[PDB]
RNA sequence: CUCGA
DNA sequence: GCATCCGTGAGTCGAGG
DNA sequence: CGTGTCAGAGTGTCACGGATGC
């Protein structure tokens, strides 16, 4: 669904293919260890702030 | 044993990993200053060290026993010395 | 903080 | 081997808060 | 003194050089 809505540009295309890390339980942990660092990070205390 | 008393060693450092920098916002809201915060905690830990009735039930939350130790250090160093000085 | 050359 | 990022600097004097 | 839910900061400079780093 990202794809379908940034293809007219090829400067999101190269962001997508670029990007280190996928999965939605996946990159929702990248942004909890970079906000709030050396806390455990669980896929709902993420949810949730 | 040796290894027996390397696993309450390891015992603290769990408890670290999952309180300790969530205690650490709990007492920068209620002092302030970080610097004091980082105070709060060592001392907090500290006492769960000195209690093993705290570390042992862990069917009983313990990380509200620390919110509450980190609210009476906080309420005693907010008395008289604290009153003038600071 | 606010102003004077 | 080089782009990044850190740390440095950014007029002088005076009056009242 | 004893302590057993959780509640959680400021954000409109920039030029310039060289050590710092993927």
């Amino acid at each position: 669904q990202i794809v379908e809505r940034f293809g007219f540009s090829e400067i999101m295309r190269s962001t997508l293919e670029k990007d280190n890390t996928v999965g939605t339980d996946e990159a929702l942990l990248d942004i909890y260890r970079k906000l709030r660092p050396g806390e455990p990070p669980t896929k709902e205390s993420a949810q949730t702030l | 044993v040796s290894g027996a008393a390397a696993a309450e060693a390891a015992l603290m450092r769990a408890l670290y990993d999952e309180h300790a920098a969530v205690l650490w916002r709990y007492a920068l809201r209620l002092t302030g200053d970080a610097a004091q915060a980082e105070d709060v905690v060592q001392e907090t830990l500290l006492r769960a060290w000195q209690h093993p009735e705290v570390i042992g039930d862990t069917a009983r939350p313990a990380r509200a026993w620390l919110f509450t130790v980190a609210r009476n250090m906080i309420i005693d160093e907010r008395r008289s010395a604290r009153f003038r000085n600071v």
